[PDB]
């Protein structure tokens, strides 16, 4: 890696090691990777989601819980540290949650299991939010593989999973949701 | 692993049982981790379509369980993981109860958790009565006038099912028509047909033959012509 | 609840053609659908998942489509191991609710009735019962209309119907009508007829017996 | 309302880098982290000496005082730019190798997921290794 500039001169390089920032601290910090282009990973405290987006709608308004206040996601789950997971990244995404949509999650009596489900599809009257959204998630994951095309049906769910020991470990992500995170 | 399996089973007694009753179904499994996968019960009543009865989820959910409503209160849904094993404990059975019970499987489908069933049981018949074990009644039923004859075997008056019907000892296959069983002041009727040539009967004999083996009967009822 | 509605209980194909099953929702579902075959009673076998989603081991005869509540399952060139009863599942909510189903049977060419009348056993009136039996053996198509005229009068008091399944070998119907009579009604009158109607021709059938 | 992690020659023990061998930087250069808020180099360092220091004396709660705001939405804003930005990851420096003394290490970028060729960036490290002669000859005299 390095060279020399002049006979006395030299340039030289210095590498930090994530591996070390994230395991020498005991806070707990949150953990935002990207495994590839359909799966994101999000993990804080004993709380850890999948995050990916298709056309399925896993939820429907008629049948699932309604989300206009994050006091509402008590009925979400029984973690509390899901419940915080969820409501800190939907400030991180930046929803309003005074005159944005409402969003949808699976009552804590079922037994299918957590996951909650944001519109996000660029068309219509959601284009502006979809577009928000997706400005938010270009913030909180570096490199963000969008997969929600134009006037195409999108939905976003995230759900438990066990962290993938495999991802890249990526602490601008960390940084940008901790900034980004104050309400 | 191996071949998935889902076995049931009665834990006490068996599948007929009286109004007021308990039974404990049981359904063993095999070829996978018993313990990461979701596991209802349901059942299929005759004529009418399948109902969902009761779910129960893993140890990371603390055992949960659902119940549809007619149920809620009666019935009970557990699970030995040591065991592999999923069991339905039901109390107060009623009448209304009579059917085909399954146990099955749910898993994650294009990467969410939905109830599917991708793997079932191979069903437990349970009815639920409060008639008495009778033998049945044979009559034969000849044409009172005289190429092809057809002639009968009623089976009248017997519970529970079934009954086996042949015709000279399974000699007289082509031609045979036995009819599903109706269901009259709790006891059963049935009625069969055999078409034997006119120089078959009643030149040769034919016999039906009814066995019953709840009543341990066994009767061979020979058609005399008119 | 939601209502899953098969409004065909059954449908006849034959080898090669290409076959679709309904169902219809009676509240918006979304594409939380399953479809299963089952055969004679046995255990369910699941083919269709979120509503168009082809579970594996499944043939590539087997596709399925829709989204709120009209729900299509399509069979292409169908083959013998695929006549069975189908039916649809919602799970977007609890209850878990599955259709009525729908019976997939053989096209064949019609066939008339055999109709024979059987008169009360002497056994059986010793019992102080009577019944008279009627035969309808090996027709198609399985839409028939059986009438019983004592002495002239339709009765609808005693009638017990029995029909069975299209048959593996013949692909035909055949159905048993029975009348429970006491003794002393039945000696009460002479003649009985059993009248089938059915649309090989349109003259009822008639098979009547005296004494 | 300073509001910023002070360091205080500064050495970066073995598991903070990817070298895994410890690496001391002079205190003429780590000097220059103090109050300076556009440098990604010290916010990475100011983050590793609030991790060591934690782990002796719940997350993110001084986070403005370990990291400049602006630094980092400058960087995401390059990177949704398609321009080169800063990783937070690798950096480089010139090192006098006789006297010891070297320059205030700066971010090696990044354009398509992939570090900047070194050319594409000369003029930085020319720059540099101009400045840092003028800084020597400047301690000399003194
Ligand atoms: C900021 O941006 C830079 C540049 O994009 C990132 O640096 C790269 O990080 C990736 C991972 O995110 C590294 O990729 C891995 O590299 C290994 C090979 O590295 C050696 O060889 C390359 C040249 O080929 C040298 O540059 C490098 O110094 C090493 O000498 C492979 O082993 C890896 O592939 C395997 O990874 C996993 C391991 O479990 C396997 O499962 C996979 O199957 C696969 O085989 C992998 O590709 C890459 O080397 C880095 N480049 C560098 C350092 O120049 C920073 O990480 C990024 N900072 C962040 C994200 O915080
Ligand atoms: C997420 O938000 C998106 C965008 O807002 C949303 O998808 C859209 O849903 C609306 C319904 O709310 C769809 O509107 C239809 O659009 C076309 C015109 O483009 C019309 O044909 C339709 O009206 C006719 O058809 C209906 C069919 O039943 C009839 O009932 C009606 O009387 C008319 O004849 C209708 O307005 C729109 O197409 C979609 N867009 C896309 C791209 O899918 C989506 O539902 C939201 N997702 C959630 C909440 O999960
Ligand atoms: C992005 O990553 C996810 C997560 O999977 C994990 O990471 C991958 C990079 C691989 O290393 C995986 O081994 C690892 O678990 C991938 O999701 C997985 O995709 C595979 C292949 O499509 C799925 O397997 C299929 O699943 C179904 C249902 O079980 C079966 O029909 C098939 O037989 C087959 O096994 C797998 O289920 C899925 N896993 C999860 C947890 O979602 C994803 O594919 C990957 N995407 C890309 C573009 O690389
Ligand atoms: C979340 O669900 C609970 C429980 O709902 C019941 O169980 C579910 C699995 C499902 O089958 C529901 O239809 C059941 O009602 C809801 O609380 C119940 O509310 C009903 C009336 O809606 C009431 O009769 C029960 O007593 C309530 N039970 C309890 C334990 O409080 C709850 O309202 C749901 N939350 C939201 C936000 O919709
Ligand atoms: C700049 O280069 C010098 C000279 O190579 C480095 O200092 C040497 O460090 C080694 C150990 O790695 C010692 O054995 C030498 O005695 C040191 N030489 C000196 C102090 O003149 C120095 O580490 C380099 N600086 C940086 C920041 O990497």
């Amino acid at each position: 890696e390095a060279f020399k500039i002049g006979l006395h001169t030299e340039f030289q390089t210095v590498s930090f090691s994530m591996v070390g920032l994230f395991s020498n601290n005991p806070h707990d910090c949150p953990l935002l990777c990207t495994l590839n282009k359909s799966h994101l990973y999000i993990k804080g405290g004993n709380a850890s989601f999948q995050i990916s987006f298709d056309d399925i709608a896993v939820l429907l308004p008629q049948y699932d819980v309604i989300i206009q206040h994050p006091a509402d996601m008590s009925w979400c789950s029984k973690s509390d540290d899901q419940i915080w997971l969820s409501q800190w990244f939907m400030n991180a995404v930046g929803h309003d949650w005074h005159l944005d949509p409402p969003f949808l999650c699976r009552n804590r009596t079922k037994t299918e299991g957590f996951i909650f489900q944001v519109n996000t599809s660029k068309t219509g009257v959601n284009e502006n939010y979809a577009k928000k959204f997706k400005t938010g998630m270009h913030h909180l994951y570096r490199e963000y593989p969008d997969s929600c095309l134009n006037g195409k049906l999108c939905l976003m769910k995230a759900q438990p999973t066990s962290w993938p020991l495999q991802c890249p470990l990526d602490h601008v992500n960390t940084l940008h949701f901790l900034t980004r995170g104050k309400n | 692993t191996g071949q998935i399996q889902l076995v049931q089973s009665v834990e006490t007694g068996g599948g007929l049982v009286r109004p007021g009753n308990s039974l404990k179904l049981s359904c063993v499994t095999s070829g996978f981790t018993f313990s990461n996968y979701q596991m209802h019960w349901l059942r299929q009543p005759p004529g009418k379509r399948l109902e969902w009865i009761a779910v129960i989820t893993v140890k990371s959910d603390n055992y949960g369980a659902n119940y549809v409503e007619s149920v809620k209160g009666r019935f009970a849904i557990s699970r030995d993981d040591s065991k592999s094993s999923v069991y339905l404990e039901m109390n107060r059975l009623r009448e209304e109860d009579t059917a085909t019970y399954f146990c099955s499987r749910s898993g994650i489908y294009d990467g969410y958790y939905a109830y599917a069933m991708d793997y079932w049981g191979q069903g437990t018949s349970v009815t639920v009565s409060s008639a008495t074990t009778k033998g049945p009644s044979v009559y034969p039923l000849a044409p009172g006038s005289a190429s092809m004859v057809t002639l009968g075997c009623l089976v009248k008056g017997y519970f529970p099912e079934p009954v086996t019907v042949t015709w000279n000892s399974g000699s007289l296959s082509s031609g045979v028509h036995t009819f599903p069983a109706v269901l009259q002041s709790d006891l059963y009727t049935l009625s069969s047909s055999v078409t034997v040539p006119s120089s078959t009967w009643p030149s040769q004999t034919v016999t039906c033959n009814v066995a019953h083996p709840a009543s341990s009967t066994k009767v061979d009822k020979k058609i005399v012509p008119r | 609840s939601v209502v899953m509605t098969q409004s065909q209980k059954f449908m006849s194909t034959s080898v090669g053609d290409r076959v679709s099953i309904t169902c219809k929702a009676s509240q918006i579902v979304g594409t939380s659908v399953a479809w299963y075959q089952q055969k004679a009673g046995q255990s369910p076998k699941l083919l269709i998942y979120w509503a168009s989603t082809r579970h594996t081991g499944v043939p590539d005869r087997f596709t399925a489509g829709g989204s709120g509540t009209d729900f299509t399952l399509t069979i292409t060139n169908v083959q013998s191991e695929d006549l069975a009863d189908y039916f649809c599942q919602q799970y977007a909510t609890y209850p878990l609710t599955f259709g009525s189903g729908t019976k997939l049977e053989l096209k064949r060419t019609d066939a008339a009735p055999t109709v024979s009348i059987f008169p009360p056993s002497s056994e059986q009136l010793t019992s102080g019962g009577a019944s008279v039996v009627c035969f309808l053996n090996n027709f198609y198509p399985k839409d028939i209309n059986v009438k019983w005229k004592i002495d002239g009068s339709e009765r609808q008091n005693g009638v017990l119907n029995s029909w069975t399944d299209q048959d593996s070998k013949d692909s035909t119907y055949s159905m048993s009508s029975t009348l429970t009579l006491t003794k002393d009604e039945y000696e009460r009158h002479n003649s009985y007829t059993c009248e089938a109607t059915h649309k090989t021709s349109t003259s009822p059938i008639v098979k009547s017996f005296n004494r």
